[PDB]
């Protein structure tokens, strides 16, 4: 869990 | 001490949660249970249904009689225990709530039946053709079928909404042990602030943060105290804080805590209150100068949040840090916010720091992800919506390959209000 | 009249919305504006900022002086209009809120500066090296930059949350015209019902619907009236209804309105009240016997919903039909519910009718769609969650090719509570 | 707009 946003790349899986 | 500790977003969040206590318990009427967390297991004291009940409109029947021609001895009334016993060759009218009478052990819905005879008609049936061979127990809800006596219907830790309240009414448990809600005191500091009711004076602006912050926490249904505008000096900061400590669980202040300023408030927490300042700056945008302190006073722990004076920074940091702490305080087992995936409505230039923008989530016909239209850069560039912001767009810190994000790219969004 | 009209879900929904009036307006204090809809445009009466303000911690400077060595004539205090004029070769200390003094037209942040001299030190700076050639207007927020005087900051139709309330404080508009909230009277009918406070008696069960329904509508923040349990007879139904009509905008009842029963309540709406029953049955599962009526009384329109007595049917139909009607009543421009896409946690066997199940929406790490774990088949098969149901799984009517749905398939879900 | 659920097939576009 993170309250920091993820990159659209991390959405690859 | 001296320029205070710089922390990461994640580390700050964990610190707030870890240092925040779960409040004690009290007994309330079940009707006041909305948003509350059960502090006890709730057990049923009766079998529901308490009597065997018809599942259908039709006739309480003897299975062994089969599809014959029968005499209707009466009707089973809801709210009334039946007095008559169904004998061979007889039948009792029954509606879907109705108690099964003592001689029947099956219910034949009206669709597998035909009226043979009626007492002329002053509203009365006398004989029916039962067209079906029913199985013993058919269309009957046995005693205890829904809830068994002594069984646990609600467990300790259940966060209650309408249906839980209704489940409590069902089992007749009208007083219930639950965690207390936190009482939150809000104040604004700054020599430039006026009350919203006042007209402007040279060098002054109206205080908006107090009302935004009080509104944000009232929306979660927690009780609040308005401590007003406090001058930016140690004497008045101390007195304001002492009053919040005596009347509340949590104190929230906003106003002049940046790189310049932080002074008087940190100085009084540290020296006069002897509160433990856990962090004074967090690596984020907006809200870098956010302070989190705790006071252990007479066996009890009070928590203090000094939010920035910037109006957008204060509302963002309230949702990232305060609300989650309050959720844990009132007993919620997983107090973290819900974070969902959405598409950017626009292009955005990433910042070296993690950044948060108030936004509006919209679901369009038959699309998997909602679209996040950022609005939380407010003040000098506001293209007004009829809707309130219901999320925080959580932009990732800039990288070497990802300098900007494009319209349509999937990003994270904290849900901060009702969709 | 006689067996009343059977309607489709969609047609029923449109009918509820179309036949439901928008309530009139009243003036409230801005602090009471949560969840309210503005009935007026709100205009700014001042320029924000009202004075030119520093954007940074640093020095109010003359651009024409360039990067020289300067005398610090003082500091601009927040809340105080500055008295001194910055002359050639001079500079004034400034913090990010602070008013720009009369002689400067640029701000040089502290990072493009170095202390040259300090009056020994009893906390005081006397001279700074300004290391930069500033542009006229740099790091200054001009008068009116955020909000211009007379400009519309909030429009008619805005549904207000915390930030809007705070925007009202900012412009000093503390009283505001908004649509009224509906007052909703709730009653339960049935001869088998007892109050949750009572112990069971033969043939009786506790009334749960009243408390579930009151809780559901209180969660949207609308005022309620508890009319209690009313016996299932015309005399007592009429008196109960007359009291709700005189005290409320909306009346909700639940209890015994199926194929058998519907009788006394429809009979009193029709004959005694002369209400217009728009539908008495809707092609859905659960809640087929849902009735919607309107009463035009003394120029005013009251709306009446007769929900089924089944506890799950009553909560489903409340969320599908009542809440949307109340949202329109309090002035919301698009009163329809938010519907999102989710994945089924289980396999389900489709019914010929459109079906609705209470469910819990959960977002898992980095997945686009939430998972909908259906729980709303409640009573005899309940695998307890710590979370409340926050959605209604909207199962499609069965087709010739689609007989059942599989785990993981994307389906629609009405959001019914806070995520 | 519909308050009746759609089939996973209607999700094809």
């Amino acid at each position: 869990f993170s309250i920091v946003g993820s990159l659209p790349r991390d959405f690859e899986l | 001490m001296s320029p205070f500790p710089l922390t990461s977003m994640d580390k700050a969040f964990i610190t707030v949660l870890e240092m925040t206590p779960v409040l004690g318990t009290e007994i309330i009427n079940y009707r006041d249970g909305m948003g509350r967390v059960l502090a006890q297991d709730v057990y049923a004291k009766d079998n529901l249904p308490p009597f065997p009940a018809s599942v259908k409109d039709g006739y309480a029947v003897r299975a062994a009689d089969g599809p014959g021609d029968r005499f209707i001895i009466g009707e089973s009334q809801a709210g009334e225990q039946p007095t008559q016993t169904v004998m061979p060759g007889q039948v009792m009218r029954v509606t879907t709530g109705a108690p099964i009478p003592c001689g029947a052990d099956a219910v034949v819905q009206v669709e597998d039946t035909e009226l043979i005879r009626e007492s002329d008609d002053g509203t009365e049936e006398l004989e029916v053709r039962i067209l079906v061979q029913a199985r013993p127990g058919q269309d009957i809800r046995p005693i205890g079928h829904d809830i068994k006596r002594g069984e646990c219907v609600l467990a300790k830790g259940t966060h209650m909404g309408p249906s839980e309240i209704g489940l409590l009414a069902t089992v007749g448990v009208t007083e219930v042990e639950v965690n207390k809600f936190p009482v939150v005191a809000v104040m604004s500091t700054g020599n430039e602030l006026l009350n919203p009711e006042d007209d402007l004076l040279p060098g002054k602006i109206r205080d908006s943060n107090r009302s935004t912050l009080l509104a944000t926490i009232q929306e979660h249904g927690y009780p609040t105290i308005n401590l007003g505008i406090v001058g930016d000096n140690p004497d008045d900061l101390l007195n304001a804080l002492n009053e919040g400590i005596s009347r509340a669980d949590v104190i929230i202040t906003s106003g002049g805590v940046s790189m310049g300023e932080k002074d008087y408030l940190k100085q009084v927490l540290d020296i006069d209150l002897h509160a433990q300042i856990h962090f004074g700056r967090v690596f984020m945008k907006p809200g870098l100068p956010t302070t989190f302190a705790t006071l252990d006073i007479d066996g009890v722990r009070k928590i203090i949040f000094a939010l920035p004076g910037n109006p957008v920074s204060a509302v963002v940091t309230c949702n990232l840090f305060v609300v989650p702490a309050l959720r844990k305080m009132q007993g919620i087992l997983d107090p973290r916010p819900t974070i969902i995936k959405a598409r950017l409505s626009c292009d955005v230039k990433l910042d070296p720091r993690p950044e948060y923008h108030r936004c509006i989530l919209t679901w369009h016909h038959q699309e998997p992800l909602p679209w996040a239209q950022s609005t939380g850069n407010q003040m000098s560039s506001r293209l007004m919506s009829m809707r309130s912001a219901n999320g925080l767009l959580m932009l990732p810190p800039k990288t070497e390959q990802y300098v900007e994000l494009h319209k349509g790219e999937v990003v994270d969004v904290m849900v901060i209000g009702r969709l």
